[PDB]
């Protein structure tokens, strides 16, 4: 099987499974959050699951 | 006739499952009093494993208020002043009695372990 | 042309008075609580175990009693049924005791040197239509040498209800109705048969009352 | 209820037992408890199995009665003859 | 078991025959008149005591087969069937009680 | 071949069809005797209905080590706990010493997508068509053990509803969006809901990503195979 | 009707505290040729030879005493996961009463 942890990550249907789609109007993303605080766990979450859909 | 399946599982669902589809004929007769009254745990079959890392058991080392008096009393006086019984129920030996007179002063006294303890000691002397 | 017997004493709980056979005050004057070390302990034993006194263990003699009420009911309502016990033993240490309890009771026991698969050969062996044990009862578990007998793997492959008190070595899991308890102690085998002999015969007596019962009619 | 089991520090259970020289502050000087574990047919130091002493312990000891050999606070070859008066420490299998 | 039974009955039937047709007209006569007869009218021409013709009692040369212990419904008789050769346990569990009692009261064949 | 004999009083097992499986001439040598032609088989015995199990009966000969198999088996039944006699419950990713099953669930009418032994012993338990990829080597008896070790090991559903409580809700696409519970709890019902926790991890296999998208390339992925 | 625990809390295997060095008496039930099934009542029993006083005294039914060393007697070993246990005490004597 995949040699990886969370392997729904990277499946292309979950990709395709989104729903945002950014206008014609943003032109870059930039995105930036502390790891070892676990306050940020929504920002965390973010990075790690919605960043490839996006 | 039947099946000797042991390293499987439990024998009840096997049986069950036998009688179901047909295998058993004749239904065993102690099945009836099985589901009368059932164990607490089904014996189902459980490889003897070890405890490698740093599992340990659940089982621990009981202890009463008067363990810490008799090993008090223990290491104060000598060994068993008294050839103890042990035939009859809640024998009164010397460490018995001593335990006994020491729950009637300490606990229910409140004062001090060495005043207490000479008080028994004295009692027991008399 | 009898089917009340697969009613009447399926019904209400302790039908032969199970719970009066015995007492927990008489259970407990035997010491059978009392357990090997931790280390002799087995794995799966720990459950049924409560604690242990400077390494020696203690068990909790209320799920005993529950089992012992457990095997005896069941031993009862297949008397009522007519089947054969087979005791087990082979510690060398009450024999003759046993020996004496199986003539005593209305049933058969062996309890000297297994011989390699006499059950589960039987055919060949013992005559082709024997009638098997089905029933166990385990008076020591644990043999002259420390390995579990073979009783409960030919009974797992000839399906019986095991019965039997389990020490801290056996594996319960495999025994059907396993009872936790001391198994070296004179008291305590002294005990349990004459609760086993008390059960078989109550057991029996209801059995012939019963019948009696049927045959008013 | 009143009768659950407490959890105590485990009485009924006497402190671990002590070697010959626990307590104590070993000195390259001594040469009478230096030439204690040595013995006078070949200078050869008692191990741990008969001795009984500590790691630690005994590794100082070995280190003090190697000091003494090499500075000249002890004989290597023998045992003092001047401080012989030294109770049974070790069990000396030889002679009985 | 039968067969025991069986033979059995032949022999008898061979004995009165030989009793009544032959001039021994005594039903009662020895197994040497048996000898003289196989000597006489039957010259083997061997010397073999198993070979030669010997019609006698079944049981005392037959290996006889144990019968049924148990009739139907099972359960058999003795207490000590599943401990293989019932009656060599019974008579060691009986001298270990003799034993036992006699301790608490304080050639061979082939 | 034939089906299995009876037993001494009864039993009359000849309901179940037997079914031989592979046979191999083992040459081990001896003392004087040389190498012994001994021979080794696994037979398979069942009709189906869940009554089934595998066995093994090896031997220096060929008809006498078959019904020794076959009485075996007769006293070695298996039983699996099946769903409507059509498809497993579910996959199941098992590792047995060195073959891997990687199955997967599939409707009716969709074909044996398997190893013909697997084809066999799925025939003689009562499965009709179900998808299998025969992962690493192929060792008959590793690999039949492990499909008995399997089938052995799988939780049905009305256990599971009773263990956890929540019934079986299911949105079938054949069907229309009108939910039917498969299974329900013998007594409690959990009233919360199960934790709905998104992209959970759900150790999937690469092989289901490839086929779902498609990427599954070679010279022979998914060509016609024979028919019966 | 007293709970199990409270039967423990005052019973003599628990009233007597430690095992070690201990004045107790003790019962024989079997008589061996040399050997005597001493028993004191508890988990395991103990075994002795005839000793010097009251030789052809201690028969079947009399008192002797023990001194409890290790009611259960176990040690672990090297090579073998479970402990050789021994299931016996063969406490020290010392006479009647
Ligand atoms: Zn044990
Ligand atoms: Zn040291």
């Amino acid at each position: 099987p995949m040699k990886g942890r969370f392997p729904i990550r990277r499946t292309l249907q979950y990709l395709s499974q989104g729903n945002v789609v950014f206008k014609d109007s943003v032109k870059v993303m930039t995105v930036n959050y502390n790891t070892h605080g676990e306050l940020g766990e929504g920002a965390r979450k973010f990075v790690f699951f919605n960043i490839p859909q996006i | 006739a039947g099946s000797r399946l042991e390293t499987v599982g439990s024998i009840f669902s096997r049986t069950r499952d036998l009688v179901r589809a047909g295998v058993l004929k004749e239904k065993p007769l102690w099945f009836d009093v099985y589901d009368a009254f059932p164990p607490l745990r089904e014996p189902v079959f459980q490889r003897p494993r070890v405890r490698y890392g740093k599992a340990k058991a659940p089982i621990q080392d009981i202890w009463y208020h008067e363990d810490r008096i008799r090993a008090k009393f223990y290491s104060v006086y000598g060994s068993g002043q008294r050839a103890f019984d042990l035939f009859n129920p809640n024998f009164k030996s010397t460490c018995q009695r001593f335990v006994e007179k020491y729950t009637e002063l300490q606990k229910l006294g409140e004062t001090d372990e060495e005043k207490l303890f000479v008080e028994t000691g004295k009692a027991l002397l008399a | 042309f009898n089917d009340k017997i697969l009613n009447e004493p399926l019904k209400h709980s302790d039908f032969f008075n199970v719970k009066e056979l015995f007492s927990v005050r008489s259970l407990f004057d035997a010491r059978v609580h009392l357990g090997h070390k931790a280390g002799c302990r087995h794995r799966f034993m720990e459950p049924y175990i409560f604690g242990s006194r400077l390494d020696h263990d203690i068990i909790d003699l209320e799920q005993t009693a529950t089992h012992l009420q457990l095997a005896l009911n069941f031993t009862a309502h297949m008397a009522y049924r007519k089947g054969i016990i087979l005791f087990i033993s082979r510690n060398r240490q009450f024999s003759y005791l046993i020996e004496n309890m199986a003539r005593d009771c209305g049933e058969y026991a062996h309890t000297r040197y297994f011989r390699g698969g006499m059950l589960t050969n039987a055919r060949l062996l013992f005559g082709p239509t024997v009638r098997l044990p089905d029933l166990i009862i385990f008076l020591h578990t644990l043999n002259n040498i420390f390995e579990p007998h073979v009783a409960v793997r030919d009974a797992a492959k000839m399906n019986i209800p095991t019965v039997g008190i389990v020490d801290t070595n056996c594996n319960p899991c495999l025994i059907t109705y396993p009872v936790p308890g001391n198994d070296d102690s004179p008291l305590a085998v002294h005990l349990y048969c004459r609760l086993f002999q008390t059960a078989i015969t109550r057991a029996k007596e209801k059995r012939q009352q019963v019948e009696a019962l049927y045959r008013l009619q | 209820n009143e009768d659950l089991p407490i959890s105590m520090e485990n009485p009924y259970k006497e402190p671990l037992k002590k070697c010959i020289l626990c307590g104590k502050h070993v000195d390259y000087k001594n040469v009478q408890l230096l030439s204690q574990f040595v013995s006078p047919f070949t200078g050869c130091i008692y191990g741990r199995h008969i001795t009984g002493l500590c790691g630690k312990k005994q590794k100082e000891i070995t280190k003090a009665i190697k000091r003494a050999q090499i500075m000249g606070f002890m004989p290597v070859t023998y045992k003092d003859p001047a401080y012989l008066k030294d109770p049974k420490v070790c069990n000396i299998r030889y002679r009985e | 078991e039968d067969f025991i039974k069986k033979q059995i009955e032949e022999f008898n039937i061979g004995k009165r025959h030989l009793a009544n047709m032959m001039g021994e007209d005594p039903e009662t006569f020895t197994q040497e008149d048996i000898d003289r007869a196989i000597a006489y009218l039957f010259p083997s021409g061997l010397f073999e005591k198993r070979a030669r013709p010997v019609m006698k009692h079944p049981e005392q040369i037959f290996p006889r087969q144990r019968a049924i212990q148990w009739g139907e419904d099972g359960r058999p008789f003795h207490y000590l069937f599943y401990t293989g050769k019932q009656s060599y346990y019974s008579l060691m569990h009986d001298v270990y009680g003799m034993l036992l009692n006699l301790e608490k009261h304080q050639r061979w064949l082939i | 071949l034939g089906p299995p004999d009876p037993g001494p009083c009864g039993e009359t097992y000849e309901d179940f069809d037997t079914r031989i499986l592979e046979v191999r001439n083992v040459f081990t040598m001896t003392a004087k005797e040389g190498r012994k032609k001994s021979i080794r088989v696994l037979v398979a015995v069942g009709n189906g209905k869940g009554a089934a199990g595998f066995s093994i009966g090896k031997a220096t000969d060929r008809m006498d080590a078959f019904r020794k198999a076959k009485n075996r088996a007769v006293h070695h039944l298996h039983y699996i706990e099946r769903y409507e006699d059509h498809t497993i419950f579910h996959d199941i990713s098992l590792r047995f010493k060195r073959t891997h099953i990687k199955m997967k669930k599939q409707p009716k009418g969709y074909g044996l997508r398997c190893h013909r032994a697997i084809i066999t012993i799925c025939r003689l338990i009562g499965i009709k068509d179900m998808y299998a990829k025969v992962s690493g080597s192929i060792n008959m008896l590793s690999l039949t053990q492990g499909l008995f070790r399997g089938l052995s090991r799988q939780e049905t559903h009305q256990q599971l509803a009773d263990k956890k409580g929540l019934h079986v809700v299911e949105i079938r696409e054949e069907c229309g969006p009108l939910p039917i519970v498969v299974a329900s709890p013998r007594g409690p019902l959990r009233k919360d809901p199960e934790p709905e926790d998104e992209v959970p991890d759900v150790k999937l296999d690469w092989e289901d990503v490839k086929t779902a998208q498609g990427m599954k390339r070679s010279v022979w992925s998914n060509l016609k195979r024979a028919a019966t | 009707v007293e709970s199990f625990a409270s039967m423990l809390r005052h019973s003599p295997l628990t009233q007597m505290g430690p095992a070690k060095d201990k004045l107790v008496i003790g019962r024989i039930f079997h008589i061996v040729e040399n050997d005597l099934y001493i028993d004191f009542g508890g988990k395991f029993h103990c075994v002795c030879r005839r000793p010097e006083v009251d030789g052809e005294k201690y028969q079947k039914g009399t008192r002797v005493r023990l001194r409890l060393l290790d009611l259960e007697l176990t040690s672990r070993f090297l090579g073998a996961t479970t402990d050789t246990t021994v299931l016996e005490a063969n406490a020290v004597l010392l006479g009647i009463q």
